[PDB]
């Protein structure tokens, strides 16, 4: 079984970083919606949902490879 | 506008008060899809069965015919399944229910009220106002006995005691 | 918003008037019969909604409500199976002794001696043995009593009533508008995330919370009556944690991404459960949970009222290259306007999925005690193979219907459809050549082997003891999949299936699964399969691509999808429609699926299924005769057809005698079909003229003038009785053989 | 008009027209602009009334118990079957509230949180609007207050007033 | 009873199915109460 870790501040840091990266990426690449003008609740929900998806994948992968 | 019984619900459009006992109570909207004549015939039939059932639980446990063994009414269903009286009662109810089918077809043609079987041999309703008053009384007793018969049967299933002994202790 | 709910209220009055007017839906048919042909026409075009009206909205409403009606029928059927399992089955005795009680959920009444069909099925029970696999499904679901089966039957009946009410409501009371139906993105989002995703998630919930503890107690040897009820597994976390200790940790490991804590009930074991011979239920629970996550993620792809999401029209129009002109442009309009194109795609996909189900369900048995239930395995493989073949040919048929009816060349200029039509001759010619090549170099190997074995030259045959045709690629793939645990799937304990290689998983002295080796005979029969599939594709694709016109008939689209001919001219134009191509492709599908199921039956009986005895040797049902006999047609005739039909022809006077009767009756219906297939309409019309004279002589000629069946109806009736006869013959033969010997 | 936070201003939605009771100009995520107004108002009033009953319950049960014997009370009353017997009438009342909220979203004359119930007559006339404000303010405070008493219980296994006096 | 429903019940497939089921039920009940009648007893 691949090693997963208990919740810590590192897990929170990775999740927060992935969420913020996905929020900025969603600001830049979403075609149909000063830089945060037009920023609405569905776009925030989509970006934070991708942020949990990317953060979960990154946390599981870094726990797999030993970076924790 | 709104229902007379439930003040925060709108009045169902097909509940205009033509049927005695109407307080505009239909939150699931059964009258919006189904024929109200059929629903009222079903309500009165279910209720009259339940009224006779509750009176039967009271009398049939107070008194029992000498030509029958003594047992509880719920066990009496299972006994008369095998003895053959229950088949006789089911047969005669079915026989009357064939003319009930004919009466329901007459109701759907608009030639008969949804509860009118023209059965008043003792002449108890003389004039109109008495008939509306007894209609409201019958509808209320029908609904009340429909709740009460389920109460009787389920409480016997849990306590294994009849109504009148359950009244004496707890 | 753009995606919204638009509904018309009370569009069609609920009335019995049109029930008394047969043919009301068609202006041609509403005039009433004058000939008997009308009657056939009344049953032939009735659910062909687009030919009754041109309004897409009314067609869509009819389709939605008919789908509700089909769902009601399916729910009634399921409720029937649950009820007949509850009341007329030996399911409790089977739960106590799965390896020795034959499943049976049908009991016949004694009338004319048919009570002999109530065979001694074990468990103190007499009935007809059933092979649908419902007992194994209910054991996998954790159903331990017949009371639960009664409640399941009630749930099925209630859902059937709900579906039929929904059909009446959504046609006759509140019919959605055309704009509601034309939301492909919203429908895909809801059906991917809500239907498949939440369905997988809730079934994973049932598997984790109900199926795993009950089946763990069953495999440990606990009697079904002493197993706790499922709600006790729900509320007593200590009882759950006795079997899986990670349940003591609750839902904290899920939300904190400490998922490995759940490794005791979410596993990646692979292989099979040694006690039951089925897949590990923990593996299935992780599987359905992972599928739920993937499906819910996939259900957020497509654009809806809010700005996020993909637009499928943009995706299609962006994918275009130098070989393909305008590319995938115009396909979104086709697939949002033509119901027949969607039916073509979905029927093709559902058929391919059913075929995949048959392969993957024999090879990795998913239910407890289903692997050693050989009649169930053979029945479900054959059944889902047949359903798959029928649905694939139906996808081709409704593709041809789209091409004749709904195709518009103005909206299809230089896109992929237009370019496919414009090089149809190259496509069909290359497919024709590859079909002839496959036929020669696959079937002529069998003919060559027949001749060599008949001429006494065994060293000149294609066999493993002779000139060899080794299936090296499939053997290499088998070696890879055997070497995969620990190397390319390092966290899997065992192989995905033991059919690729490994140990002999045996349950109750019967082989659940063992390696399925591939030799010269397997090479020849897989290339026979490739030949038959390519020829079926040739027939169906030639019919679809030449449905509108050809060099023979330049105005074929004006004649329609379904016409008998364009007359004896041009040399003869018989069977020129796309419908007739579907008619021939159904025969070739029958041939293909028949060879596939024969290969399956012989290979499993010869090399996989059997009894395990002392020193670990496996005695197979036919003793390994496939390697030397399946290389000739004589070997298929003698060692498979002649040898294994002994059980169905000696079934008279036993419980399996119904299979012998159905065997004879299916041979009869198949032969009866050849009267319709080989003959023509004019003979029967003149014979009917003479019979009409006979009835006219006695003044008993009918007012509805009797006519011979139409040419298309002659073909359709011959094909229907042919398929029924052949499939019924294989049905009776398979079932009698595998019930007797397995 | 009350501007809760001056840099972000007052959201331009169907809500914050000023007719809705209890508006402070506070909706920074602008959830009102994406979900219906009456649904959110009904949700707020129902959450507030349930939390008011909950906080009053925590205080009153810690003061006194009905004759005959927090989260442990939920577990022990489920084991007693009390919670099912309290789920059943609440379930009935909530199925009629399903009906009422469906009609209100369909556009009937019912205001959100209004169940037509005023036996004392304290609402009739000019009071109710202010009372509505009072209700919603108390409702919001209840959602804070109970949220203390449970999590505090999670720390101590102790009731909030009994924690306060100890 | 609705005349249109009766007219639907009078259609050829419904009446065919009902009449053939009725005939089949006669044959089945006759063979249930008097089985194995290879011959007319004389
Ligand atoms: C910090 C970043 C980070 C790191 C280090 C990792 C690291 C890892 N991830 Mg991970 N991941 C990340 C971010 C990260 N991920 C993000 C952001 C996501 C999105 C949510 C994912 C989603 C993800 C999934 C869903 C999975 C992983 C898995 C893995 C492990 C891969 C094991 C392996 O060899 O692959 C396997 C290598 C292969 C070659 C296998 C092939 C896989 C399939 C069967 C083939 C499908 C391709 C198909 C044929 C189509 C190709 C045809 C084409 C021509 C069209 C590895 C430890 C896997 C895992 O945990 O396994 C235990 C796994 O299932 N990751
Ligand atoms: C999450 C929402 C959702 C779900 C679950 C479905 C589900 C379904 N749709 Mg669908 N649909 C949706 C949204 C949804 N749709 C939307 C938004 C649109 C408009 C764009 C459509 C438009 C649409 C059309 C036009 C058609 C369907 C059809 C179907 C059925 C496919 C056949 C099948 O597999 O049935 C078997 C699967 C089942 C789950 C059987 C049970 C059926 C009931 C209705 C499920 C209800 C579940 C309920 C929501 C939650 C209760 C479960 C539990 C908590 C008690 C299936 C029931 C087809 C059909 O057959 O219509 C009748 C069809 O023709 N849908
Ligand atoms: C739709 C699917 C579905 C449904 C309805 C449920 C329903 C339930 N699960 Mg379950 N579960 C599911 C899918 C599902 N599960 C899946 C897919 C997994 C794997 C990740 C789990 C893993 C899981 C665990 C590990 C536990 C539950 C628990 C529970 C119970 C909730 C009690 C609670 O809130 O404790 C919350 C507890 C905390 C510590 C917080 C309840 C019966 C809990 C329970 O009572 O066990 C029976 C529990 O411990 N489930
Ligand atoms: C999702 C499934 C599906 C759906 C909804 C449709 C829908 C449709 N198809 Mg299609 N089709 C399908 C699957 C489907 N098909 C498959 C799988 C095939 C391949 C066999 C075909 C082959 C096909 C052809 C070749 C044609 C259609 C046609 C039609 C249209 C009218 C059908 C009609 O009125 O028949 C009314 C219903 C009947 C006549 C009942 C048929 C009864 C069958 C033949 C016998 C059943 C025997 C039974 C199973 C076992 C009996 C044994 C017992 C006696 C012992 C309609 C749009 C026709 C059309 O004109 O389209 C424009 C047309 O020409 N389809
Ligand atoms: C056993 C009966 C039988 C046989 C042998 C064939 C043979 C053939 N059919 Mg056919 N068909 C049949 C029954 C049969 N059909 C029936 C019952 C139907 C009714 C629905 C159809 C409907 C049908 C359609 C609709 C199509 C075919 C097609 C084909 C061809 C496939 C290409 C191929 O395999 O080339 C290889 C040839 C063979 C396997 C034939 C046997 C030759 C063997 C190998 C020995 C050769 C020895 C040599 C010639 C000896 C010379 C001796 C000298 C004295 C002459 C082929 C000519 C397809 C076609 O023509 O396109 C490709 C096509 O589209 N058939
Ligand atoms: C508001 C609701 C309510 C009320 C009025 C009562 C009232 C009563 N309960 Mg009671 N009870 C309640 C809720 C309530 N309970 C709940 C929610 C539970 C479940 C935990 C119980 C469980 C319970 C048990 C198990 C028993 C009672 C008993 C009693 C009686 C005690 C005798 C007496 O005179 O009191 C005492 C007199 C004074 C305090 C005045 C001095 C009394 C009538 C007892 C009883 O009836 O004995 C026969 C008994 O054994 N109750
Ligand atoms: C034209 C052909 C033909 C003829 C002449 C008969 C004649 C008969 N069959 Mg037969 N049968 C036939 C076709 C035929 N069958 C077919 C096609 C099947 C298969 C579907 C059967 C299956 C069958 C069974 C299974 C049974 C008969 C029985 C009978 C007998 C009828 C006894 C009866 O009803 O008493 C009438 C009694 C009255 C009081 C009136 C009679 C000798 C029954 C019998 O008694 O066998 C001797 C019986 O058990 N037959
Ligand atoms: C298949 C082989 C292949 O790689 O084709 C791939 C190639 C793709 O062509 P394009 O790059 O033009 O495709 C762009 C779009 O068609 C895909 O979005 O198709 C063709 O060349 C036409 C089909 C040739 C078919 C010959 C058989
Ligand atoms: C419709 C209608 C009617 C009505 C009505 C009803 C049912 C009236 C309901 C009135 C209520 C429930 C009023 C408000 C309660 C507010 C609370 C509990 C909020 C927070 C408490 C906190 C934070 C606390 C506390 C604390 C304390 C003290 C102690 C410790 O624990 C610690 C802590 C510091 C946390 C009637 C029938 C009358 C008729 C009328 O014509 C109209
Ligand atoms: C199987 C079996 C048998 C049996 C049996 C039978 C007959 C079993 C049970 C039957 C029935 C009818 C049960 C339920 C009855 C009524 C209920 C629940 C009413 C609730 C009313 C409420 C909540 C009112 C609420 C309300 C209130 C307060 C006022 C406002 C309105 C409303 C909101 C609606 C035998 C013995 C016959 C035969 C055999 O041997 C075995
Ligand atoms: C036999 C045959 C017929 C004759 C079939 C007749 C016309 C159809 C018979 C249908 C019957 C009347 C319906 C069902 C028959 C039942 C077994 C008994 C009759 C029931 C009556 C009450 C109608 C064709 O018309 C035909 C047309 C084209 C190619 C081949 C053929 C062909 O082979
Ligand atoms: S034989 Fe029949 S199908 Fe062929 S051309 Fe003549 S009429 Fe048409």
């Amino acid at each position: 079984v691949p090693q997963t870790v208990a919740w810590s501040a590192k897990t929170g840091a990775v999740m927060v970083l992935s969420n913020i990266l996905c929020i900025v990426a969603g600001r830049y690449v979403i075609q149909v919606k000063g830089s945060f003008a037009g920023f609405g609740l569905p776009e925030l929900l989509a970006s934070t949902s991708l942020g949990h998806i990317v953060g979960s994948g990154a946390i599981l992968g870094l726990s797999y490879v030993g970076v924790l | 506008d709104f229902s007379a019984a439930v003040p925060f619900l709108k009045r169902p459009t097909n509940l205009d008060g033509q049927y005695i006992g109407d307080v505009g109570f239909d939150p699931l909207g059964f009258s919006d899809v189904f024929d109200l004549r059929v629903l009222r015939e079903a309500e009165l039939k279910h209720g009259r069965f339940a009224m006779l059932a509750t009176l039967g639980f009271i009398v049939q446990e107070l008194y029992t015919f000498p030509f029958f063994p003594k047992m509880a009414p719920v066990d009496a269903h299972d006994y008369f399944v095998k003895q053959g009286g229950g088949s006789q009662i089911i047969f005669w109810i079915s026989f009357v229910e064939l003319f009930g089918v004919v009466a329901l077809f007459e109701t759907l043609q608009g030639k008969r009220e949804p509860g009118d079987f023209a059965f008043d041999p003792l002449g108890l309703a003389k004039d109109e106002a008495t008939l509306e008053r007894y209609r409201l009384a019958e509808v209320k007793h029908a609904r009340l006995a429909m709740i009460a018969i389920g109460g009787f049967i389920h409480q016997y299933w849990v306590t294994k005691q009849t109504v009148l002994e359950q009244l004496g202790n707890f | 918003k753009k995606v919204s709910i638009t509904v018309d209220r009370d569009p069609v009055a609920t009335s019995f008037e049109k029930w008394a007017q047969p043919g009301h839906f068609s202006r041609t048919l509403a005039k009433g019969p004058k000939t008997t042909t009308w009657i056939w026409n009344l049953h032939a075009d009735v659910h062909d909604f687009d030919s009754h009206t041109n309004s897409l909205e009314d067609i869509s409403r009819k389709i939605f409500s008919a789908h509700f009606g089909q769902l009601s029928i399916i729910f009634l059927w399921l409720s029937g199976m649950y009820f007949h399992g509850a009341r007329f089955s030996n399911y409790s005795a089977w739960l106590s002794n799965p390896t020795a009680v034959k499943p049976s959920a049908q009991v016949v009444w004694p009338i004319v001696g048919q009570e002999i069909l109530n065979g001694d099925v074990g468990g103190g029970f007499q009935g007809v043995q059933v092979t649908s696999g419902f007992f194994q499904i209910w054991r996998a679901s954790g159903i331990t009593s017949e009371v639960e089966l009664y409640w399941c039957a009630l749930a099925g009946l209630l859902m059937s009533g709900l579906m039929i009410f929904a059909g009446w409501f959504h046609y006759h009371k509140a019919a959605p508008k055309l704009e509601w139906f034309q939301n492909a993105e919203s429908m895909l989002n809801h059906h991917l995330s809500g239907l498949l995703g939440l369905g997988c998630l809730s079934w994973a919930g049932h598997q984790i919370h109900i199926s795993l503890p009950v089946n763990k107690l069953l495999d440990a040897g606990v009697a079904p009556q002493e197993i706790p009820l499922p709600h006790e597994f729900l509320v007593n976390r200590d009882l759950m944690a006795q079997l899986y200790p990670s349940f003591s940790k609750g839902l904290v490991p899920f939300f904190t991404l400490n998922w490995s804590e759940y490794s005791d009930f979410l596993t990646f074991k692979g292989g099979l459960n040694p006690v039951t011979g089925g897949l590990w239920l923990s593996d299935t629970a992780h599987h359905h949970l992972a599928l739920a996550v993937l499906f819910i993620v996939a259900g957020h792809m497509y654009r809806t009222n809010w700005g996020i999401g993909h637009s499928m029209k943009e995706i299609l129009e962006a994918h275009k290259g130098p070989f393909t002109g305008e590319g995938h442009k115009g396909l979104y309009e086709i697939l949002t306007t033509s119901w027949h194109a969607q039916l073509a795609i979905n029927l093709a996909m559902m058929g391919s999925v059913s075929i995949i189900v048959a392969h993957h369900m024999y090879a990795m048995p998913p239910y407890p005690y289903i692997a050693t239930d050989y009649p169930t395995q053979l029945s479900i493989f054959t059944h889902h193979m047949w359903i798959g073949g029928f649905c694939v040919v139906g996808g081709a048929a409704h593709a041809g219907i789209f091409m004749v009816r709904d195709y518009n060349p103005a909206q299809n200029y230089n896109n992929l459809l237009d370019r496919v039509i414009r090089h149809r001759d190259a496509i069909i010619s290359h497919l024709n050549w590859i079909c002839i090549f496959l036929g020669f170099h696959s079937f002529g190997l069998y003919i060559h082997n027949d001749t060599m074995r008949a001429l006494g030259r065994t060293q000149d045959m294609f066999s493993d003891t002779a000139i060899q045709l080794k299936p090296v690629f499939a053997q290499w793939v088998q070696s890879i999949h055997t070497l995969a645990p620990g190397n390319t799937t390092p966290n899997a304990l065992a192989t995905a299936s033991y059919a690729f290689g490994g140990d002999v998983v045996a349950v109750g002295n019967k082989v659940a699964m063992m390696p399925i080796s591939l030799g010269t005979a397997d090479f020849m029969v897989h290339h026979i399969h490739a030949f038959t599939i390519h020829v079926t594709v040739l027939i169906l694709l030639k019919g679809v691509l030449f449905s509108r016109n050809s060099r023979l008939i330049p105005d074929k689209a004006n004649l329609g999808f379904r016409f008998p001919c364009d007359g004896p001219g041009r040399g003869g134009t018989c069977q020129s429609s796309a419908w007739d191509s579907v008619f021939l492709g159904l025969f070739w599908m029958y041939n293909c699926i028949s060879v596939v199921i024969f290969h399956f039956s012989w290979k499993m009986q010869s090399d996989v299924w059997g009894t395990v005895q002392a020193d670990g040797t496996v005695t197979h049902i036919t003793g390994g005769n496939f390697a030397q006999s399946a290389i000739t047609i004589n070997g298929w005739l003698r060692d498979f057809l002649w040898a294994q039909a002994s059980q169905v022809i000696q079934s008279y006077g036993s419980a399996l005698s119904a299979y012998g009767l159905i065997f004879l009756g299916a041979h009869f219906i198949w032969a009866f079909s050849l009267m319709f297939l080989f003959s023509g309409r004019g003979y029967w019309q003149e014979l009917i003229e003479s019979i009409v004279w006979a009835h006219n002589k006695l003044n008993v000629a009918p007012a509805i003038q009797p006519r011979a069946l139409s040419i298309t109806q002659g073909r359709a009736v011959g094909l229907a009785h042919y398929l029924l006869g052949g499939i019924g013959t294989t049905w009776a033969f398979f079932l009698a053989r595998i019930i007797s010997v397995g | 008009m009350p501007v809760a936070i001056p840099p972000l201003g007052r959201p331009e939605t169907d809500m914050f027209d000023g007719s809705v009771p209890g508006d402070a100009g506070f909706d920074p995520l602008v959830i009102s602009g994406w979900l219906d107004s009456r649904w959110l108002r009904e949700a707020e009033v129902k959450h507030g009334r349930v939390a008011m009953l909950a906080a009053a319950g925590c205080i009153a049960q810690d003061l006194f118990t009905f004759p005959g014997v927090m989260s442990a009370l939920h577990d022990a009353a489920v084991k007693a079957g009390s919670m099912q017997q309290m789920l059943w009438p609440i379930a009935i009342l909530e199925t009629i509230s399903i009906a009422a909220t469906i009609q209100m979203l369909q556009g009937s004359g019912r205001a959100p949180g209004d169940f037509g119930f005023d036996p004392l007559g304290l609402g009739k006339g000019a009071k109710a609007e202010r009372m509505a404000l009072c209700e919603i303010k108390n409702g919001r405070l209840a959602m804070i207050g109970f949220s203390g008493m449970m999590h505090h219980y999670f720390i101590t296994g102790k009731g909030p007033i009994e924690l306060l006096t100890s | 009873m609705d005349s249109n429903f009766l007219k639907y019940l009078s259609t050829a497939p419904v009446l065919f199915t009902v009449w053939l089921s009725f005939t089949a039920s006669f044959i089945i009940e006759a063979n249930r109460f008097f089985p194995d009648m290879l011959y007319f007893p004389m």
